[PDB]
């Protein structure tokens, strides 16, 4: 059983309208929303029995639902507030118990968007003292000027994303911690062999999804509209 | 709060074995289910408890219920790095689709690398676009030292992180520290106490 | 919705002016809820005594009604039952 | 052959408010009482608990106790399962127990009503719905299949639990089941028909015929038979005569109270 989320990752303004949508073609009647906060486990917030149903769960205040059909479920948020910043978990079921969970919607209501900017991403080739002395070679990754934190850093090798030797910082840091609105930093690592390295064939690219404006929304101000987009730094082997 | 978890959070070391606790109120108990979710990720279930009196065991994961002390156990053996994520117990109140589940706030793990042989050092790393700027990265070193956080402003130090060769069996942690205003690798990381037998190379 | 029957009967054979025990037993009806008073002239009984509802096999809900009277020729027994499929409520009188 | 009863009766007003109530009944004498007032169930007899030992008892009361919340938030889920295809007011009532019959056998049932008419039984292993219930009952049917806990349960209830606790109610309960008590009969007219009341005997057979000497009388209407409130039986029997024949004429009452010693009441 599978169940699919869209988006993934979101940046709304206050007062704004924001629709989460769920997808499953289990044929499951009954599907699920929740949300998971820290401190507190997943609460509910509505549910269906099937097309046309919804009803209201544990938290159901500043949400609406629909089912338009068996397929789909969609939580929408009329007028969002930063107390509807949450990681929103949708599931569905059978007449069994067994409730199968999607991957997880990250959603940040900001009070304004003026702030959101783009990463700037740097590839740093690995040294030739570390591949001398280590017989193995660090790439280096770097994410900067970013606003909000909502980025996915990935390695990819050939053209295929690669896990192994690689681990990137649990959160990002903040330029400028003297400032409330401060744009972010993250940096990523990617370790291979030397020889591997060494390779001029192989072609490496750190790669980092931003989340930031849809199509949709209104840019007044003077730089380039800051819409979700994907920014890469990119090199090649050397022996 | 009907579902309560301990501990809050701990650290283990890689290999040593770690018992999650779950105790519990909800009515009717039919059955609990744990969950693993790396940070970020989503909700993996690991097993699921029926029985009043209840066993059963995935890999090296294995898990007790006692529906008459409303309690549960979560043990994990010989942990790996992997392990480290937040363990969710979750209990449903009953056998059909009739249910509510009850969600525990969850229990936090964090495992610390084993690094075998360690060689600290601290490299210098230069933009293939632009050659001039450049970062500094302190690597290979052992899981007893701490990097410490940059104390100017303007000077940039992650935290640790940790990798895994995993075609090669191999485990090294590092740090990357980057500065724009003057700043080298031979003297970035005295922020943080560093070992006296760290390589500094050219 | 079933219409509920009425039936009032006494324990001991009735006798002018010795006590005893007056029976109100109404059957038949569907929904559960109900009101039921026994009267003596017309006005409700202080402490009338009711038995816990229950139903038979054909699904139909019964309940017994009982006090304590002490007959005379002059004297009216009733019981006075409220039922939502009745419009109006209806009394049957007590009869020897 | 003695019939368990226990019958349960759940009001379901809105979305909100509800009650369940419930009665037991062992032949025509009740043994229990559970109020939706009451937390706990309460015995009517002194020996409602049967031949079950106290800690019996407790794990057999707390099981129904548990019961009672969850079938009140199951029906109203139910409701929102099946909406708008059912709507409230909802009456719901369960008709379950255990007939014994000679020797060690006996057979258990668990009947289900829905707004006064039978939908819904439990049969072997699994819930059922019966011949004339609705289509969508096959959706919440389905949903209690697939609980296997209350599953298991109910069939532990009716194959084992039921005729076990009800063969010790007859043992405990011998001298109120085996009791006899003496009809006692008054006749009346009313503008002529004859009236024979018979009232306060136990158990609940008996024999009431109007007879002219030895003539058994083809104009005999027996009634219905009523309760009293001490536990006894009230009947009546109503002749069809004409005026002037009032004399001559006899009410009989054969019971095993009095055991040959037959009742014979001269107008
Ligand atoms: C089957 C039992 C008698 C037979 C009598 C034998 C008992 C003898 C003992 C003598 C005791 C004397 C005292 C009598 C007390 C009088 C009150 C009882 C009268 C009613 C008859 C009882 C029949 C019901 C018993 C079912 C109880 C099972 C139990 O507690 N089960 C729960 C389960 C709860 C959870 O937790 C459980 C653990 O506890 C498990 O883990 C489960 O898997 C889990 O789901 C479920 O919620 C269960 O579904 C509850 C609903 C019952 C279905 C009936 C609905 C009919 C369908 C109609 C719907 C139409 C749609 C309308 C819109
Ligand atoms: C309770 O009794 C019922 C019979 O009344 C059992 O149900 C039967 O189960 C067998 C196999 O287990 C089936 O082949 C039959 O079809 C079932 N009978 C009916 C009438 O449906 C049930 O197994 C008993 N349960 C327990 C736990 O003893
Ligand atoms: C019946 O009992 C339950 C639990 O005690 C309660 O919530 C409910 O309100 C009661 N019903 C009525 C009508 O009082």
């Amino acid at each position: 059983a599978a169940v699919t989320q869209s988006p993934r990752n979101k940046v709304a303004v206050t007062g704004g309208k924001v629709t989460l949508s769920c997808n499953q073609t289990n044929n499951h009647n009954n599907m699920y929303w929740y949300r998971q906060d820290t401190g507190h486990g997943l609460r509910l917030i509505h549910y269906s029995y099937g097309a046309g149903s919804t009803e209201k769960g544990d938290i159901p205040d500043g949400y609406k639902a629909s089912r338009p059909s068996q397929e789909n479920f969609s939580l929408i948020l009329e007028l969002a507030t930063p107390s509807q910043t949450s990681v929103y978990f949708c599931a569905s079921g059978d007449e069994g118990y067994t409730q199968y969970f999607g991957p997880g919607t990250r959603l940040l209501v900001l009070e304004d968007l003026r702030n959101v900017t783009p990463p700037k991403v740097s590839l740093f080739e690995p040294s030739k003292a570390e591949i001398s002395h280590t017989q193995k070679a660090t790439l280096v990754c770097l994410a900067t000027g970013f606003y909000p934190d909502h980025v996915e850093l990935s390695w990819w090798v050939n053209g295929k994303e690669v896990h192994s030797g690689v681990c990137t910082d649990p959160q990002p840091l903040k330029e400028q911690p003297a400032l409330n609105d401060s744009r972010y930093s993250l940096s990523s690592r990617l370790r291979v062999s030397a020889t591997f390295w060494q390779n001029p064939r192989n072609h490496f690219r750190c790669q980092v999804q931003f989340y930031g404006l849809s199509e949709n929304d209104e840019w007044t101000q003077d730089r380039a509209k800051p819409v979700t987009q994907i920014v890469s730094a990119e090199a090649w082997g050397r022996a | 709060t009907q579902v309560e978890q301990s501990p809050q959070s701990l650290v283990v070391r890689q290999g040593e074995n770690c018992v999650l606790q779950c105790n519990y109120s909800v009515t009717p108990d039919n059955h609990l289910r744990w969950f693993k979710q790396d940070t970020g990720k989503g909700l993996v279930s690991l097993t699921v408890l029926v029985d009043q009196k209840d066993k059963t065991s995935n890999g090296r994961y294995s898990a007790t219920l006692d529906k008459d002390a409303k309690h549960s156990t979560l043990h994990i053996t010989a942990t790996l790095l992997d392990d480290t994520a937040t363990y969710i117990c979750v209990v449903g109140d009953r056998g059909s689709a009739l249910g509510r589940l009850h969600f525990g706030a969850g229990t936090q793990l964090i495992v610390i690398p084993d690094i075998q042989n360690p060689d600290p050092a601290v490299y210098q790393l230069r933009d293939s676009k632009s050659s001039d700027k450049s970062v500094c990265l302190f690597t290979d070193f052992d899981s007893q030292t701490n990097v410490s956080q940059s104390k100017d402003s303007d000077v940039y130090i992650t935290d640790k992180c940790v990798l895994d060769m995993r075609s090669m069996d191999f485990k090294s942690n590092s740090a990357v520290a980057w500065s724009n205003k003057d700043f080298a690798c031979a003297n970035a990381f005295n922020n943080s106490i560093i070992p006296e037998d760290t390589f500094f190379p050219s | 919705q079933k219409t509920p029957q009425i039936q009032v009967y006494s324990r001991h054979p009735p006798e002018n002016g010795k006590p005893n025990i007056l029976n109100c037993y109404v059957t038949q009806f569907h929904p559960p809820h109900i009101e039921i008073q026994m009267l003596k002239n017309g006005k409700k009984i202080p402490k009338v005594e009711m038995s816990d509802m229950s139903f038979s096999k054909d699904w139909s809900f019964y309940i017994l009604a009982h006090t304590e009277f002490t007959p005379t020729e002059t004297d009216t027994y009733a019981c006075r039952v409220k039922h939502a499929s009745m419009a109006e409520p209806k009394t049957v009188y007590w009869d020897r | 052959n003695y019939t368990f009863r226990c019958l349960q009766m759940s009001s379901f007003a809105n979305r909100s408010w509800s009650r369940t109530d419930s009665v037991v009944w062992l032949g025509d004498l009740q043994t229990h009482r559970w109020s939706n007032d009451s937390a706990t169930i309460s015995f009517t007899k002194p020996w409602s608990q049967g031949k079950l030992s106290n800690q019996q008892w407790e794990k057999l009361q707390h099981m129904f106790q548990v019961y009672r919340v969850s079938f009140t938030r199951d029906i109203q889920e139910l409701v929102k399962m099946m909406s708008p295809k059912e709507d409230y007011p909802i009456e719901i009532q369960l008709s379950a127990g255990c007939e014994m019959y000679p020797g060690n056998a006996s057979e258990s049932f668990l009947h289900v009503a829905f707004q006064g008419k039978y939908v819904v039984r439990f049969w072997g292993t699994s819930w059922q719905t019966v011949p004339g219930a609705p289509s969508w009952l096959d959706l919440p049917i389905k949903v209690l299949n697939a609980d296997q806990g209350t599953s298991a349960t109910v069939q532990m209830l009716l194959n084992d639990t039921c005729p076990l606790f009800v063969r010790g109610l007859l043992e405990a309960g011998k001298s109120d089941l085996e009791k006899q008590e003496k009809p006692v009969a008054w006749l009346s007219s009313v503008p002529r028909q004859l009236v024979c009341h018979v009232s306060g005997f136990y158990p609940k057979p008996v024999w009431v015929m109007w007879m002219r000497g030895d003539q058994e009388q083809q104009g005999t209407h027996r009634g219905d038979f009523l309760p009293n409130a001490d536990e006894t039986w009230y009947l009546q029997a109503t002749l069809d005569v004409e005026a002037g024949e009032e004399a001559g004429l006899a009410c009989r009452v054969k019971h095993s109270s009095l055991g040959g010693q037959d009742i014979i009441l001269y107008w």
